[PDB]
């Protein structure tokens, strides 16, 4: 059907200036459907004969582009004739109204011309039609600037070989566009709106460009020479000769035209300096990213032919220059190239290209050492999350990287060096100590006598230094673990500077990351500083820090406690989660996640080496915290996130003690049932396949675990039976399959003659079509455990059973297995399940290979082969799969027969 | 009250949906239901200055519930690019999304979102983008998941798009 004209106004209106979401919605998908139909060719057309405004205008401009591309199939040929001449019609009637309904009907222009051979023809009569009329020139030239964008769009329905041959066509026409370009400069030309569309023409058209020098680039550069120019304009030409650099790099390309947009752009040095000079940042970021171009297309050749070519230094010089600038946003572009460079030289080994570029990095690291100086009206210590904290992170992480190509210790020390004979300022030592921070892990330790005079010079600098030195020195301190380690007799003074610094708020955050730091490297040397350790487990919430940074804290705490006598690990552990039960306790009566998470850390990195007893010495401290967790486990039984973290607890908890945990193990089920039939929360499911993982060997915890998952099975097949069921609750699938894998690895039999393991099989082969990656990795790995299980560890007693088990769960649900997932492999999902798909049919073929090809023939049978699938290919495919002696084999097949259905 | 036209763009799956619906005080979710056509929703982030209003258009990134494409990017007053640093082919298609958003919106400013940088073996490094050198364009690496800098990408379009660079973010 067909609406109504100002129906379709009121539609427009209401999408772009109704209030209510929902109201936009609705005109949204009213407006959609009015698309998508046979009907949207005349509105559009009417629509644009009418004019109103600008938006019924943009939106019909719009359909009529979109129109031409969505659906070009349904057109009769000889009308086509009639199109052309609308659409030129259209652009030539709105053309001082608004450049966005001009581009979209250039676009559609555009997009028609590229899949209608009307040999060829259209930009030669373009051209000539509307090239001597001069106010036609603005929208002449945005087609032409469109025309090779859209060869490479997503919108765009053709052939891939078509592609080819009709980018060897604008190829063609470069030279013509070219003339049109230079005859473009000729009229007009004294109008930058006019210029700036010839540049952007002539750089969307770099990319098939085979030859011609001429005027056009003297131009593109005289712009860029020339101090008068606006930011517009040098905006347009830098994007430009930006664009020309970037087209060459990947061809060789062309060095007749690579020298003299080298030559060019070296000429702009004194600009460069005049930009600077009067303080345009726009033109010098501009200029540098033209250098940066510059040097990173010339990279290889710089590298290869130092000063030989398009190897000359000079480019280097030139990004050395734009390093020197004040501004950090100007330096903070090449970055990449001196990453590309640094990276490039740490794969070459050689003397004298090492002693070539090293003084180029030194100089960037001396222009990148002083950049990072905050101002001396800053007060306060240094934002981490502020954009110059960013780039300061950005030039950290760029010399971290760089300094292998110079000395780590001797920039170190003569950083240092810098700080002994000044004497400078508290920025100045400030961003030198915090360089030094980002290079110390990297130091010789032989070099201790230095490291030892900075560390020993940063531990005893007075309070009454600037907030931001001593922070950054305590970053320092943290980033010299290693040489505190090698030096016992550091320990206790630096400790004293760190706890000092973490009672400070401002610093509080800082001596957290030290102090996790020296716990993890002078482990062994902590023994006797825990009782101060356990006191900043007391006070935590004293020092108003992050809650990574505090979880870190405790982190240490728990690797140094790991490492005490085993007679004190239980009394030391006891007495630190004490903090967070207590804490826990406290809330009732207020989000427990923090504590949750602190017993949580404190749980995984407590890992005593023990030569099992019993009794683990982590055994006595989970009778002590689980009816708190219970507690709060029931308590905030509807919010999905706080029983995760306490499901995680659990896990951790579990995975700490082991299997010393039988005792808590049917309360603690119990409880995730009872919860869980009332709450589907999936990480119930995980969390019991840990306890799987842990108690699935152990006789006598088989039968509970098997009931547990029965238990479990129930409201989660309740839950994905709802509509949507699987594309929502994606982790219900994922975790549901992780804990029926955990079951096939340490219990294959109990599951497989229990009568849950085939309605899970039903819901895997269900669970096959999800478009969701976790999920089906899950799915798949399980489908491929559980067929694998049939034919794996015959040395084993139970394989004799667990083979014919398998043999029955497969005479059901085998063809009903391969089928669904030949059909998921063709019409559902993308290529990157076909190997996991191609590892469960190779399961499937080492079970019983002649019953599984008659399954895949009628598979193959019950496959729908048009929107055509030849025979040879459906041939080629079985045959493939079926003499495969690998899965990659498998694999490939299935990709072969898998292109074939696009 | 004072508000802005924010358009919602890219691939499909790289995070828009979730992002936005993390905002907009919720869990984090962990279903992937494909967007069709735009959802707008409006987010409220108050200032030093007062309250600003950004009318989030989460546009769908599938080829195939795109509806109105471009149809949605007129009156846009900036937008945010997303990706996921976890696939490269969602990295690759960003000049286009950009193209497509500038031939609408000649110069709004315009932040891109690497999503995802929870997820291990990261394909696509921070280090790599070369999109934000342009004086509009900016960079953020984001997670829906952890919440990790998802509040800078609307404090950065707000700092430019009233013209404070002071302006800070309060609560609430
Ligand atoms: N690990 C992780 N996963 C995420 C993150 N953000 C999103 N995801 C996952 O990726 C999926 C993305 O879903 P959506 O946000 O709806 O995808 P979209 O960006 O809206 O794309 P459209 O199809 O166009 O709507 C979700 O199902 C999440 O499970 C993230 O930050 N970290
Ligand atoms: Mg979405």
């Amino acid at each position: 059907a067909k609406p109504t004209l100002q129906l379709v106004y009121q539609a427009v209106q209401a999408l772009y200036h109704d209030p209510d979401p929902s109201g936009k919605e609705r005109a949204s998908f009213w407006l959609g459907e009015l698309q998508r139909s046979v009907h949207a060719w005349e509105i559009s057309d009417q629509l644009l004969q009418i004019r109103q405004d600008v938006e019924s205008c943009y939106f019909a401009a719009q359909t009529m582009k979109m129109k031409i591309q969505t659906s070009f199939y349904e057109l009769p040929t000889d009308s086509h004739a009639s199109l052309r001449d609308s659409l030129l019609t259209h652009i030539q009637n709105l053309k001082d109204l608004s450049p966005v309904i001009v581009t979209q009907l250039a676009l559609a222009i555009a997009d028609l011309a590229l899949q209608m051979p009307s040999w060829k023809g259209c930009v030669q009569t373009l051209v000539e039609k509307y090239s001597n009329d001069v106010t036609s020139l603005p929208f002449l030239l945005e087609i032409l600037t469109v025309l090779p964008e859209e060869v490479h769009s997503r919108s765009l329905r053709i052939g891939a070989n078509r592609r080819t041959e009709i980018i060897e066509d604008l190829a063609f026409y470069s030279s013509t566009v070219v003339s049109l370009l230079m005859t473009c400069v000729e009229k007009a030309g004294t109008d930058e709106k006019m210029l700036m569309k010839v540049f952007r023409c002539l750089g969307s058209w770099f990319n098939l460009g085979v030859l011609d020098n001429n005027k056009l680039l003297a131009l593109l550069f005289e712009v860029l020479q020339q101090d008068k120019t606006s930011s517009n304009l040098h905006e347009a030409a830098s994007d430009c000769v930006c664009s020309a650099l970037y087209a060459i790099e990947n061809v060789e390309t062309n060095l007749p035209l690579a020298m003299q947009l080298f030559q060019g752009v070296l000429t702009l040095e004194t600009a460069y300096h005049m930009a600077v000079a009067r303080e345009d940042l726009d033109k010098v970021l501009n200029y540098c990213r033209i250098f940066t171009e510059l040097c990173e297309t010339f990279l290889e050749k710089i590298v290869c032919t130092p000063g030989q070519g398009l190897g000359d230094l000079r480019t280097l010089e030139l990004l050395l220059i734009c390093a020197g600038h004040p501004q950090y946003e100007v330096v903070e572009i090449s970055f990449n190239f001196w990453y590309r460079l640094g990276e490039h030289l740490y794969k070459t080994n050689d003397e004298v290209i090492h002693g070539i570029f090293k003084a180029y990095i030194q100089r960037l690291l001396h222009a990148l050492a002083r950049h990072c100086q905050l101002e001396p009206d800053h007060e306060g210590v240094p934002e981490e999350t502020d954009d110059f904290g960013e780039f300061r992170m950005r030039v950290s992480d760029l010399v971290k990287d760089l300094i292998f190509l110079i000395g780590s210790m001797e920039c170190f020390a003569q950083l240092y060096s810098t700080l002994k004979e000044g004497n400078p300022p508290w920025e100045v030592t400030e961003a030198v100590l915090f360089i030094m921070a980002a290079i110390a892990k990297s130091v010789d330790p032989e070099n201790n006598p230095t490291l030892v005079e900075v560390l020993e010079g940063v531990v005893r600098l007075p309070e009454t230094v600037h907030t931001a030195v001593r922070y950054t020195s305590i970053e320092l301190v943290g980033e010299m673990s290693e040489v505190v380690d090698r030096n016992p007799q550091f320990l206790d003074p630096v400790l004293g500077y760190l706890m000092k610094g973490l009672c400070e708020k401002p610093l509080a955050s800082a001596a957290a990351k030290a102090i996790h730091n020296i716990c993890s490297v002078c482990r062994d040397h902590m023994a006797q500083h825990f009782n101060g350790l356990l006191e900043i487990a007391r006070s935590l919430d004293s020092f108003l820090l992050s809650p990574e940074a505090a979880v870190g804290l405790l982190k240490g705490t728990a690797l140094v406690l790991a490492r005490l006598p085993l007679d004190k690990i239980t009394e030391c552990l006891s007495e630190l989660c004490s903090v967070q039960v207590m804490a826990l306790k406290k809330l009732l009566s207020s989000d427990p996640t923090v504590f949750l998470d602190r017993l949580a850390v404190i749980f995984r990195h407590t890992n005593p080496i023990v030569e099992n007893g019993q009794t683990h010495p982590c055994q006595k401290v989970i009778q002590e915290i689980w009816p708190v967790l219970s507690e709060t486990l029931n308590k905030h039984r509807a919010d999905n996130r706080i029983v995760e973290r306490c499901c995680r607890c659990l896990r951790f908890a579990v995975r700490c003690v082991g299997k010393g945990s039988a005792a808590l193990l049917q309360p603690l089920v119990t409880q995730m049932v009872n919860v869980y039939h009332v709450h589907q929360h999936s990480c119930f499911l995980y969390l019991g396949s840990i306890l799987v993982d842990e108690y699935g060997m152990e006789e006598g915890c088989r039968q509970g675990l098997l009931d547990m998952l029965q238990a479990l099975c129930i409201p989660t097949f309740q839950l994905l039976e709802q509509q949507n069921g699987l594309q929502n609750h994606p982790d219900t699938v994922d975790d549901l399959f992780r804990l029926a894998t955990r079951f096939i690895q340490r219990s294959p039999v109990t599951l497989l003659r229990s009568q849950v393991v085939i309605p899970i099989l039903q819901w895997a082969i269900a669970s096959t079509t999800l478009d969701h990656r976790d999920a089906n990795c899950s799915v798949m790995r399980f489908l491929r455990d559980l067929i694998h299980t049939g034919v794996a560890n015959d040395h084993e007693e139970d394989f004799e059973l667990r083979k014919e088990l398998i043999g029955q769960v497969m005479n059901q649900l085998g063809q009903q297995l391969v089928s669904q997932l030949l059909h998921t492999c063709c019409f559902c999902l993308p290529p990157y399940t076909l190997p996991d798909v191609a590892e469960v049919l190779w399961e499937i073929m080492q079970v019983d290979r002649p019953t599984f090809c008659r399954w895949l023939e009628n598979s193959l049978k019950g496959l729908p082969k048009e929107t055509t699938v030849t025979h040879k290919q459906l041939t080629d495919f079985h045959k493939q799969v079926t003499s495969a002696e690998e899965c990659k084999q498998v694999c490939w097949a299935l990709r072969d027969f898998t292109r074939l259905f696009r | 009250q004072v508000q802005f036209k924010l358009v919602l763009v890219g691939d499909g799956g790289t995070g828009k949906t979730t992002f936005v619906k993390r905002h907009l005080t919720g869990e984090f979710e962990k279903k992937y239901v494909a967007t069709l056509g735009v959802e707008v929703h409006p987010l409220v982030f108050h200032t030093n200055r007062g309250p600003i209003k950004f009318n989030v258009w989460d546009t769908a990134g599938q080829e195939k519930f795109g509806g109105l494409r471009d149809g949605y990017y007129i009156q846009a007053q900036c937008a945010i690019i997303m990706f996921d640093v976890t696939s490269r082919v969602t990295y690759k298609n960003v000049p286009n999304w950009h193209r497509d958003l500038v031939r609408v919106c000649e110069n709004i400013p315009i932040v891109l979102c690497g999503n995802k940088v929870d997820i291990k073996d990261r394909k696509v490094k921070a280090k790599s983008i070369v999109f934000h050198r342009k004086k509009n364009l900016q960079y953020y690496d984001i997670s829906a998941k952890s919440n990790y800098n998802f509040e800078k990408p609307f404090l950065w379009l707000a700092r430019k798009l009233i013209g404070d660079p002071n302006l800070e973010f309060v609560a609430m």
